[PDB]
RNA sequence: UGACGGAGCCAGCGAGUCUAACCUUGGCCGAGAGGUCUUGGUAAAAACUCCGUCGU
């Protein structure tokens, strides 16, 4: 995933955070990619599409 | 037979580092190394607090 | 000049002129 | 060239590596266009 | 070698320290190694390119000495080389 | 009983006579094997020759080719922030506390 | 129908299918003669059967070998196994069984791999 | 020839030339392109096949000047041997590579390096349509290094017969001289169109102005179809710009 | 027990209407949203066998 965060330090805070896409596929923030900054890896219960938008609900 | 002189640095300390000719090169190397430490230590602490 | 396999040959072929053929 | 030159080299060769007991060494029309485009985009 | 900086242990300069490591000060003399490595490289046979030296450190280190080298004559520098030699594992011209 | 038949300086470079003219000339900086081959071909010097066997006129011609490539129509192609990042990291670390 | 027999040789993933039919000593590997089989260094390996039982026997048969899979070496071993098995099978079917016995004895005398697959199956210890 | 007479075209190019010297950001911008606003939709899909515009009065470049890469049909042994041995084309090409040799050796970051080192890319028309996958997006985006198709030999292909394979050095050199001296353009399904007309520090202002007239004549001349005469319905306007500098008008309808 | 180039040639897993850049220069249309084109920079089978060259 990209454009959720700006730097790897931000991803650090939200590792394990719950996420979902528009379609309703749930997921989790696994780990922060070293390159490029801010990109991270997530595992979803089913294969997501490119057209989907991944959303993290925060307060 | 040809004869050559040894090269060495008096008061050598392996913990201390190879003297570098260029002060700017030495200084920036110092800064990069400090940056790598603090990114790792901050990155480590952030994860633990999040957990 | 035309090649039935490649219609792209006919347009955008380099024109060849007498000055070009003559050696420098 | 001169013979004197060669004699200098020959003597230099005889005089010509620490030896014996020696030690190691110590140590504006354009700008009118640019605004014109911006003004058109702004004005719209 | 041992850190104080790191210094080649000497039978005379460092007698209290070596007692701490518990090794007998009698067998703490690299000067004999200096003297031998002085005479050997300085003999004509070395100058004739027919002599090569190896050193077997008591700890078990095997050091090869290229015939070319010219070790310093004063003992103090020689200590400087060896501590460098043991740690970096090599010396360059 | 009478039958009559090592180093050279070229463009401020010492070139070994024993090496072939093309690969002997390659040592000069800015010259490739292809470029040296072309320079020899233009100079009308037999590439099979060794660098020592060159005559004066051939070496002068090679120099002229080297210094005036365009005149002989040689092809053209042959011719602080880290501290700021550290400060940002320090600010983030202190704030985290 | 012309007499024909079919055999398989296998080595690692390499598999070779050989058809041996009545002919004139026209032998081909993947649609080319044997002499062009590569790598050159191992070519005599593929020649091992031909030379052992003598070229005279092959003078009355044609062999077509089609090989797929594996690398160079395994391909060569598949080829030689297929050729040997096909020769023996044809000699059994449409020639005397005495020659069959002679062929088998010569081959198993040189190297048994020509007839039995060499499968290095795992063995725990 | 009206566009030459109008002083505005002279004034714009002088302003543009003064600019590239002054502004650091334009230090690397060397080419002058003209942006032509066709009135209507030309209707030709971008086929990525350059079409040469003959510039009669002056020559933009000579093949000796540029790095030329030649992409040939497999096998390249015949073409490489023929081009390399012949004196006329012996030094003409920086490198000669077959399609498969190109695909295998260069991939990823190597493709970018190839883009920098070579100034012109020319390929046999047979293998041109394969290049877009091999060369990549960098070559086929922007049209600066878009490959030019060429023909090795004057032989022609006929139905139900096999084309005889030959390499004709003098014919090949004839095209590359035409390609380098003359400018080219690529149609697209929109009003806009960009054609290189000059190189800064090499071409004087009258030469660029003359070249622009040549581009306008060939491109509006219906008699030159299909290579020319694609701008039907007149030209609304023309601009002049470098790669990074902005558009300076020189003609408006 | 090299480099460059060319030539020959050998696998097995793998099949979701699903598979995949970024930052720019400008033209035109559109009330807007935006659409299209143009443009420069940045990132992104092998071993093996044969032949030719250099040479440690």
């Amino acid at each position: 995933i990209k454009d959720m965060f700006s730097s790897a330090m931000e991803v650090a805070r939200f590792e394990g955070a719950q996420i979902k896409t528009v379609s309703g596929i749930r997921g989790e923030i696994k780990r922060a990619l070293s390159k490029p900054e801010g990109h991270y890896r997530a595992a979803f219960e089913d294969k997501i599409l490119m057209s989907d938008i991944v959303i993290l609900r925060s307060w | 037979i040809p004869t050559h002189a040894p090269k060495y640095e008096e008061n050598f300390n392996p913990d201390k580092k190879s003297y570098d000719p260029d002060r700017t090169r030495s200084e920036i190397n110092k800064m990069k190394a400090q940056l790598k430490k603090e990114r790792k230590f901050t990155m480590k602490e952030i994860r633990k607090d999040a957990k | 000049v035309k090649d039935h396999r490649y219609p792209g040959l006919t347009p955008g072929l380099a024109p060849v002129g007498l000055s070009d053929e003559e050696d420098s | 060239r001169t013979l004197r030159f060669y004699t200098s080299k020959i003597d230099q060769q005889e005089n010509k590596r620490f030896k014996g007991d020696d030690d190691i060494p110590y140590k504006d029309y354009y700008q009118q266009v640019q605004r014109g485009k911006q003004d058109k985009k702004i004005s719209r | 070698t041992h850190k104080i900086k790191y210094v080649l242990l000497n039978c005379d300069d460092h007698q209290g320290l070596l007692k701490k490591m518990g090794r007998d000060i009698s067998e703490a003399r690299p000067d004999i190694t200096h003297q031998c490595l002085l005479t050997l490289l300085d003999s004509p046979i070395n100058k004739a390119g027919k002599l090569q030296v190896y050193i077997q450190t008591s700890r078990g280190i095997l050091i090869e000495v290229n015939p070319t080298v010219r070790i310093p004559r004063t003992f103090k520098r020689f200590s400087g080389l060896m501590v460098q030699l043991l740690h970096k594992l090599s010396i360059r011209s | 009983s009478l039958v009559v038949q090592h180093i050279l300086r070229l463009l401020n470079t010492n070139v070994d006579g024993n090496i072939k003219i093309v690969y002997a000339l390659t040592t000069i900086k800015g010259v490739g094997r292809r470029y040296s081959n072309l320079v020899c071909k233009k100079a009308d010097v037999d590439l099979h020759k060794r660098a020592g066997e060159l005559t004066q006129e051939e070496l002068e011609r090679i120099v002229q080719i080297m210094q005036n490539p365009t005149h002989y129509k040689i092809p053209a192609w042959f011719l602080t922030l880290a501290n700021n990042v550290e400060s940002k990291l320090r600010d983030d670390l202190e704030r985290l506390k | 129908a012309v007499p024909s027999v079919q055999t398989f040789g296998k080595k690692k993933s390499a598999t070779a299918v050989a058809h041996v039919k009545a002919g004139k000593g026209l032998i081909k590997v993947n649609g080319s003669p044997i002499t062009l089989v590569e790598p050159e260094i191992l070519r005599f390996k593929v020649y091992e059967p031909l030379l052992l039982v003598g070229l005279d026997k092959f003078s009355n048969i044609d062999i077509r070998v089609r090989v797929t899979g594996g690398g160079h070496v395994s391909q060569v071993y598949a080829i030689r196994q297929a050729i040997a098995k096909g020769l023996v099978a044809y000699h059994q079917k449409y020639v005397d069984e005495q020659s069959k016995n002679e062929l088998k004895k010569a081959f198993t005398s040189y190297d048994r791999t020509l007839l039995i697959a060499d499968s290095r199956r795992p063995e725990p210890k | 020839n009206d566009i030459i007479k109008s002083g505005l075209a002279e004034k714009a190019l002088k302003a543009l030339i003064l600019q590239c010297e002054e502004n650091p950001s334009l230090k690397n911008d060397k080419d002058i392109h003209i942006i032509i606003n066709t009135g209507k939709k030309m209707g030709i899909n971008r086929d990525n096949i350059p079409r040469i515009i003959p510039l009669t009065k002056y020559k933009l470049f000579k093949p000796r000047d540029l790095n030329i890469l030649l992409i040939t049909k497999d096998p390249s042994a015949l073409y490489r041997e023929t081009l390399t041995k012949d004196e006329h084309t012996s030094e003409l090409f920086k490198e000669i590579i077959s399609v498969k040799n190109l695909r295998r050796r260069f991939k990823g970051s190597k493709l970018t390096q190839l883009y920098k080192d070579f100034d012109l890319v020319v390929a046999d028309y047979r293998v041109h349509h394969l290049l877009p996958e091999v060369l990549g997006s960098r070559f086929y985006h922007g049209s600066k290094k878009l490959p030019y198709m060429i023909r090795m030999s004057k032989e022609v292909k006929l139905k139900r017969q096999q084309m005889v394979e030959k390499c004709d050095p003098i014919y090949v050199r004839a095209q590359l001289r035409s390609i380098c001296k003359n400018t080219s353009y690529i149609p697209n399904n929109d009003n806009c169109l960009s054609v290189r007309v000059g190189y800064i520090q090499k071409h004087s202002i009258p030469e660029i102005l003359q070249n622009i007239q040549d581009t306008i004549n060939f491109l509006t001349d219906k008699s030159k179809r299909p290579q020319g005469g694609v701008i039907k319905g007149g030209i609304i306007s023309i601009f002049v710009k470098t790669s990074n500098s902005t558009s300076l008008p020189i003609y408006q309808f």
